RNA sequence: CAAAGUCUUUGGGUUCCGGGGGGAGUAUGGUUGCAAAGCUGAAACUUAAAGGAAUUGACGGAAGGGCACCACCAGGAGUGGA
RNA sequence: CUUGACUAUCUAGAGGAAGUAAAAGUCGGGUUUCCGUAGGUGAACCUGCGGAAGGAUCAUUAACGG
């Protein structure tokens, strides 16, 4: 099992080092791959423009159409599908738009029903899509 | 070379006889390895060309 | 190929909002909300009830 | 009728799938051999039960569908519409024991003659002992149509369905009167000679497995029962189904015989009885099939997880438990 | 399982090594190899599971067992043909 | 700063090979489970060679000396 010296300091810290990079979250977290692969890179939102409208088909037994809207991100310029929340909330997002976009929640899996799909919208021309929905303000262009 | 070895051939007969299927299997083995990179060099660009579409290029409008 | 848009929110009937009177706020739900769980105590023999319980 | 005309057909083929491996097929297998549409078809299996289509079981552990026997008719039809055969139905139907005719009509409107075999051990072996039963008539069918006798023409053949050609009569054993016994006779008699020639005895040979045609040629149907002329009975077979005829003429017409047949011609003719180096474009198609079956077999454990009904039953239970509490 | 025990009453010394399943023991680099290959060895991405022990027996295309004139045998009367 | 060599990047691109929606457009039985290796058209799978069980032990077994 383990050693157990008094003078074993540096065997411990090492191994535990050396250890430390087979978990999944700290390897993710740390050699700098899933940092720099990310469309966000380190970013709580993101803001793009919306290239087209894309009808994703559900994964499997749950059987619909997950409205998402295909925007190219301003700051680098990468693709990402991005789905928009509430019913009816694609009719206010139209094509050459401002979007701000959000993670979904578990940061990089797809959340649920949508396959390939990791980001929400959160806004649309700096106004919110819950306000819109809601009824609450009025979409500039 | 399907040849059954008959008793009365001595060497030169069958040294020739033995190196020529040493240089088959030679010449096989290449052209298997080449066969082993060409289905991996294919497999792997097919690879892409199908997880280019998860990404875009799938759905609707 | 199928797909709407929102086609559930725009086939709901506009049901308008009933005008009740305001609720009490603060201290004064707190209040509320104290009186209806300890203090008019309405004795049952197992207790099954709940408090939104609608039959 | 024929209505839906999509998702129908990919489900039903994946019961008949089912059906030639296991008895009860359960619903997680059908999606994953069906994953054209995924998690849909479990509505299309509750239109099914409407009509007479597949049947539900749900026994002990044995959770799952059959096919049943109008179900297994309507998939030999969608079949024959695809290969232009039948459209619309005749409703003309003589309902026998052994299988039904029904009237079919094309995309011309000519009528033709369709034969499904209701054979009726579980309803798994006897939606598989009808398949038999047709492939083998059908082979018959084809033997005698192409060596000169005056039997119905074979068009197509699908699992247990046989379209053959329109030869609308009344059966011999409803006949009253003929207005020329004799050459009525001769013709019948030649028949049997004409089969004993191809080395074939008929063996149930009676006025119940012949037609008139107008009262002027003799048709003959149903063919599984047929043996060969190496059988040590062989003359039996033959000298019975002769007496037969001489007895039925004499019977009902009153017509006695001045030709008496009893000639053994083996064989005069056919035998009937017996009825770097790879090229990147073989790689491309190797490197899909490859990749194919890798995502085929996901899709599969995907489906197998719809299970819906067991949640179902689950769920009923613990509501009743915790209300009670 | 008398070690696989003396483990929340957890520390006798010490070496190697695992951290959901896949992708994948794949790419790439290095190195050894005449070669075939060996050692070392990822990620992008994908997935709610992969699995280990045990337990009843829905189904056997199991084998056996036994049962019934709505099954047969030995039979009598028919239906089916008018 | 100029001159080449190794490199690193940014950005135009004939053509190549693809893939992707549109065309119902034309034709059409075997297997116990493995392991390592070699060959069989790459992989699978099959076979040869050497390993495993992670594979369901009935029965017989007292003399042995004149």
């Amino acid at each position: 099992g383990k050693c157990r010296g008094l003078r074993t300091a540096r065997k411990l810290r090492s191994h535990r080092r050396d250890q430390k990079w087979h978990d999944k979250q700290y390897k993710k977290a740390h050699l700098g791959t899933a940092l720099k692969a990310n469309p966000f890179g380190g970013a709580s939102h993101a803001k793009g423009i919306v290239l087209e409208k894309v009808g994703v088909e559900a994964k499997q037994p749950n059987s619909a159409i997950r409205k998402c809207v295909r925007v190219q991100l301003i700051k680098n310029g990468k693709k990402i599908t991005a789905f928009v929340p509430n019913d009816g909330c694609l009719n206010f997002i139209e094509e050459n738009d401002e979007v701000l976009v959000a993670g979904f929640g578990r940061k990089g899996h797809a959340v649920g029903d949508i396959p390939g799909v990791r980001f929400k919208v959160v806004k649309v021309a700096n106004v919110s899509l819950l306000a819109l929905y809601k009824g609450k303000k009025e979409r500039p262009r | 070379s399907t040849q059954p070895r008959s008793k009365n051939e001595s060497k030169e007969d069958k040294r020739a006889r033995k190196q020529a299927i040493k240089e088959e299997r030679k010449e096989r083995r290449v052209e298997k390895k080449a066969n082993k990179l060409a289905f991996k060099l294919e497999k792997r660009r097919q690879e892409k060309e199908l997880l280019n579409l998860k990404k875009n290029v799938e759905g609707l409008k | 190929s199928l797909a709407r848009a929102g086609k559930v929110r725009g086939q709901t009937p506009k049901v308008a909002k009933q005008e009740k009177k305001k609720k009490k706020t603060g201290r004064a739900k707190r209040r509320m909300q104290y009186n209806r769980r300890f203090v008019n105590v309405v004795p049952t023999f197992g207790k099954k009830k709940g408090p939104n319980a609608n039959s | 009728l024929r209505y839906m005309s999509r998702d129908d057909f990919r489900v039903l083929t994946a019961v008949e799938m089912g059906m030639k491996n296991h008895e009860i097929v359960p619903g997680s297998l059908i999606a994953s051999i069906a994953s054209l549409k995924h998690g849909g078809c479990n509505k299309v299996l509750r239109e099914l039960v409407k009509h007479k289509l597949i049947a539900w079981e749900r026994t002990k552990t044995v959770q799952g569908y059959r096919l049943t026997n109008a179900g297994y008719d309507y998939l030999a039809l969608k079949t024959l519409s695809s290969r232009q055969v039948v459209e619309s139905v005749g409703n003309q139907m003589g309902v026998g024991k052994e299988s039904d005719i029904y009237i079919v009509a094309n995309e011309e409107g000519q009528q033709f003659a369709l034969k499904l075999h209701r054979l009726g051990r579980h309803n798994v072996s006897w939606l598989y002992l009808s398949r038999l039963s047709a492939m083998k008539e059908f082979a018959y069918m084809k033997a005698l149509y192409e060596r000169k006798f005056p039997v119905p023409k074979p068009i197509d053949y699908n699992r247990h369905a046989v379209v053959m050609e329109l030869i609308n009569g009344y059966p011999l054993c409803q006949i009253h009167h003929v207005e020329d016994p004799a050459s009525v006779y001769d013709e019948a008699m030649e028949l049997i000679v004409k089969l004993a020639n191809h080395g074939l005895i008929h063996g149930d040979f009676n006025e119940f497995n012949l037609i008139l045609d107008e009262s002027d040629h003799i048709t003959m149907i149903d063919f599984p029962q047929m043996v060969s002329t190496s059988h040590p009975n062989a003359e039996w077979y033959f000298d019975r189904d002769v007496k037969c005829i001489k007895d039925f003429f004499m019977k009902r017409f009153s017509y006695e015989s001045e030709l008496f047949p009893t000639f053994k011609d083996i064989r005069r003719e056919d035998t009937l009885d017996v009825e770097s180096t790879i090229p990147p474009e073989l790689v491309k198609q190797k490197v899909k099939r490859q990749l194919t079956k890798q995502q085929k077999s996901a899709v599969r454990r995907r489906l197998q997880k719809g299970a819906n009904i067991f949640t179902k039953q689950r769920r009923e239970n613990m509501q009743n438990i915790k209300s009670s509490l």
